[PDB]
């Protein structure tokens, strides 16, 4: 029974398969061919590396029948520890019900869920995991199925990837009043920090967009991390510009308190509708 | 019980095993799993999840050294057509691009063909090959004029459709109160709803009044007003109005 198991294990790296237990080579075997059942119905080192995220397939009743191999690079837990176990056993209960109804039943899904992280910004273990917000976009497909890619939002105090011209940092109160802005934004959007300071972010969005920000803002707060959609902030002397911003909530590491919201703001467009003027400013 | 449920599930999944008159044993069940995978995509998972595709460009000049075929499903272009990324991207993104040419990550709006652009989140890294970018671009999920007011009625925001709907360029309208443009007979009524939409915080009332045209013609108009609140403070920063001829 050990002989059969260890060449089952080693035709699933023989390094990692050398160490698998009974129950888990079972789960990995079972889920490998289950996944293959779905791929037949849909139809690498660089594909995998070139993702700021991992891919997961999750059933309508919640099982994780496949996760990205690079999973461990983002969340620490490797592919083999969590395959076949429930997603509900690794994400925030306050998010669970929302996860439930994303698994359920328009095909396209896009949301944020907090998982468990056991990789430090090296490695710690389950009793000391921290919750990590993941931006997930995918399809729900027919037994039902969820196919999402999950991107962690880079934390702006600890970044690995460079930033080009067309991005500008920003700090806000928790109600999103500008309480600090990048100096370049003037060249970008045409405001000095001076005017923006003490000003509600919400009197600079174009009106059709304000309702969609509220959701981004409440995601930001409830989860503390978020990516907005595209939206357009109104510009210096008329027109607007299009932005996408990663907004994360930063805490004082001393008094465990929310201190402010910092945002990286990718500018996606130059001024548009430059002639037209929208707001008093 | 769960090892057995794995025994049974495995066998149900092995057609070679579950196409049999009986249920064999674990040594065997383990053995036929082994041969059944000794017998025997990621890009499909990618394109099925995010509508992403892979591509490989030279960093030095920005010309493509590989394109995944997912380009055709993702953005309707032929793999044969996909050259230089600068030609594929919106002109206003060349600059952005050039400083992205360690890992890399950005956004840019690229053309689709049959001039329409689609914004695409790009992710990848630089590998040596005089170097190359290895990236994955993924796609995303998604008569009247609308104005917006401070609590007192002063136009804080209007879209260009005001000139088509009331004939005033935004600027004439902005800064002034609405009741400045209302007909005398209707003005408290306008103010009434303003006195009301706030009292009924959250959701809409609608009110109708004669608005002043630029050629001075009083025009019947219907305005659907609701207060908009800060999701944090519950501060009523403004009330949003769509004013409809
Ligand atoms: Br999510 C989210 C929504 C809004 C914001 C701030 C940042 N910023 C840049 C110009 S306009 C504006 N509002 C941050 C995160």
């Amino acid at each position: 029974e050990t002989e059969v198991f260890y060449e089952l294990a080693h035709e699933l790296p023989h390094s990692v398969s050398s160490h698998l237990d009974k129950a888990s080579i079972m789960r990995l075997a079972i889920s490998f061919l289950r996944t293959h059942k779905l791929l037949s119905s849909v139809c690498d080192n660089l594909y995998l590396k070139a993702l700021e995220g991992f891919i997961a397939v999750v059933t309508q009743d919640g099982d994780m029948i496949f996760l990205s191999e690079n999973i461990s690079k983002f969340m620490g837990l490797t592919q083999v520890e969590l395959t076949g176990h429930s997603i509900f056993d690794f994400t925030h209960p306050c998010d669970h019900e929302e996860i439930r109804e994303n698994l359920t039943l328009s095909t396209e899904r896009d949301f944020f869920m907090r998982m468990k992280c056991t990789v430090t910004n090296r490695t710690v273990n389950l009793k000391s995991a921290t919750w990590k917000v993941l931006h997930c976009t995918g399809q729900v497909r027919v037994l039902s199925c969820l196919i999402i890619m999950c991107e962690p939002i880079q934390h702006p105090s600890h970044m690995d990837i460079p930033l080009d011209s067309k991005t500008f940092l920003s700090r806000h109160s928790m109600d999103m009043k500008f309480t600090y802005c990048d100096d370049r934004i003037l060249e970008l959007i045409g405001y000095h920090p001076e005017e923006l300071l003490g000003r509600s972010a919400y009197e600079f969005y174009h009106a059709l967009d304000s309702e969609n920000m509220t959701k981004s803002h409440q995601n930001l707060c409830t989860k503390g991390q978020v990516v907005s959609g595209q939206y357009r902030m109104l510009a210096k002397h008329g027109g607007y510009v299009w932005l996408e911003t990663q907004g994360t909530v930063i805490y004082n590491p001393r008094n465990l308190q929310p201190q402010c919201i910092m945002c990286v703001n990718y500018v996606l467009s130059e001024i548009e509708k430059n002639d037209v003027v929208f707001s008093m400013d | 019980n769960k090892m057995t449920a794995y025994i049974t599930e495995l066998s149900d999944m092995v057609p070679t095993c579950s196409a049999l008159a009986r249920k064999p044993d674990k040594l065997t069940i383990l053995r036929m799993a082994v041969s059944h995978m000794k017998s025997l995509e990621l890009k499909h998972l990618i394109l099925e999840a995010a509508d992403g595709f892979l591509f490989i460009v030279s960093c030095e000049t920005g010309r493509v050294v590989y394109v995944s075929d997912s380009v055709t499903p993702v953005l309707n272009q032929p793999q044969s057509e996909w050259s230089t990324l600068y030609d594929q991207v919106h002109p206003d993104d060349v600059d952005k691009l050039r400083e992205q040419l360690s890992r890399r990550s950005f956004i840019c709006r690229m053309r689709c063909g049959t001039p329409h652009f689609v914004v695409v989140h790009c992710t990848g890294y630089i590998k040596a090959w005089k170097f190359c970018l290895v990236a994955i671009g993924r796609l995303q999920v998604t008569t009247e004029f609308i104005s917006r007011h401070n609590i007192e009625g002063i136009f804080t925001f209007v879209d260009h459709r005001c000139v088509a709907t009331v004939g005033y360029q935004p600027q004439e309208l902005l800064g002034k109160n609405i009741v400045e443009f209302c007909h005398p007979e209707d003005q408290q009524l306008l103010r009434d709803s303003f006195q009301q939409v706030v009292k009924l915080k959250g959701q809409v009332l609608s009110v109708m009044f004669r608005f002043r045209s630029k050629t001075r013609e009083w025009l019947w108009m219907r305005t659907s007003s609701f207060t908009f609140q800060n999701p944090y403070s519950d501060e009523i920063e403004y009330i949003i109005c769509t004013n409809t001829n």
